[PDB]
């Protein structure tokens, strides 16, 4: 159904900055995402968990999705999310001090749903 | 100067780091690089220390401790007090290298053993952790495959070390880090 069922963005330092897990909740983990998105929705699907890095600003993007063959669309969603995130929050992320990430508010939900809703059209 | 937070994966280094800098909780994932930030101490003069959180993963722990050790005014070795019983050997083995590294330094950094995760019921006390770590380092200095620990002829104890070494208890989950901020203040 949904292009991605799990998405989290954290610093390489280990700080979770923002995460998505349905317009239903606020990230409780890949396992619950597999239970809610696959098990309670019907071989059966699996959840592929992959990551993408931003080495310049030390970021990790982890995404969990169904249907390995949609990988190209998921990868584009990641790239679009990455580009926007790094522009919208460049100030908070280019700094060296962790306080910069700790004091930033990463209210990315809305920009993400937009990019998600928008990527689910390119697939069709 | 710098205060290095080191310890096995999941001991709570990053959460303590966050709690000290913001007083808040934040979700975290296994760290893959170091992170640093300025900490204004609780005392009158309000000195500033540079907290440096070091990844606990085996593939990165020493590479990064080596890189930052000469800049350390103090080292906080974090211990998961609730998982201590099963992890003792891994803890002692890493602490061993930390003790050695610290002594081989011109101006030995002050060292704290923060027995974290006290908020969990099954958590071993700092007193018991000190006792089991001494007993364990005592065997390691013999089995360990020249700087050495204490005196060969007497059972190992932290007091025999040419280093300031303290133990305290804490919890990153508000949290209970009063003693830790007190110690950090004291060594600033
Ligand atoms: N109950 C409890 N949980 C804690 C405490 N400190 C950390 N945790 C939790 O333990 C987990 C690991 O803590 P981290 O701070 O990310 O661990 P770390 O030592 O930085 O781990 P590495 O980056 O792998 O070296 C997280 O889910 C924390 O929220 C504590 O005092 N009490
Ligand atoms: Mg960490």
């Amino acid at each position: 159904h949904s292009m991605v069922d799990f998405f989290t963005i954290f610093s390489k330092g280990g700080l979770v900055l923002w995460c998505f897990q349905g317009v239903s909740d606020s990230c409780t983990g890949p396992v619950n995402a597999l239970i809610r998105s696959v098990l309670l929705q019907e071989t059966h699907e699996a959840l592929t968990l992959k990551y993408k890095l931003d080495n310049q600003f030390e970021l990790v993007f982890v995404v969990g999705f169904q249907k390995i063959l949609t990988l190209t669309y998921v990868d584009k969603l990641i790239d679009d999310v990455h580009r926007l995130f790094r522009d919208k929050y460049r100030t908070e992320i280019q700094q060296q001090s962790a306080l910069s990430l700790l004091n930033g508010t990463f209210d990315f939900q809305n920009d993400f749903l937009r990019l998600l809703r928008e990527a689910e059209e390119s697939s069709k | 100067r710098a205060v290095l937070f080191v310890g096995l994966c999941d001991s709570g280094k990053t959460l303590l780091f966050v709690r000290l800098l913001t007083g808040q909780y934040r979700d975290t994932q296994t760290s893959i690089t170091d992170s640093s930030a300025i900490y204004k101490v609780n005392n009158n003069r309000g000195n500033s220390l540079t907290l440096i959180d070091l990844p606990g993963h085996e593939s990165l722990r020493f590479q990064l401790l080596d890189r930052f050790k000469s800049s350390a005014r103090a080292v906080v070795f974090v211990v998961d007090s609730a998982a201590f019983q099963r992890e003792v050997k891994d803890v002692a083995e890493f602490l061993y290298q930390v003790l050695i590294d610290s002594m081989a330094l011109k101006n030995s950094p002050s060292l704290l053993i923060a027995c974290n995760k006290q908020d969990i019921a099954m958590a071993k006390s700092a007193k018991l952790i000190q006792q089991q770590l001494e007993k364990e380092l005592n065997t390691l200095r013999v089995t360990r495959s020249p700087a050495q620990l204490g005196k060969k002829g007497k059972e190992f104890e932290f007091s025999q070390l040419p280093l300031k070494v303290e133990f305290l208890e804490c919890s990153a989950k508000s949290a209970d880090i009063q003693d830790l901020e007190k110690w950090l203040a004291k060594i600033a």
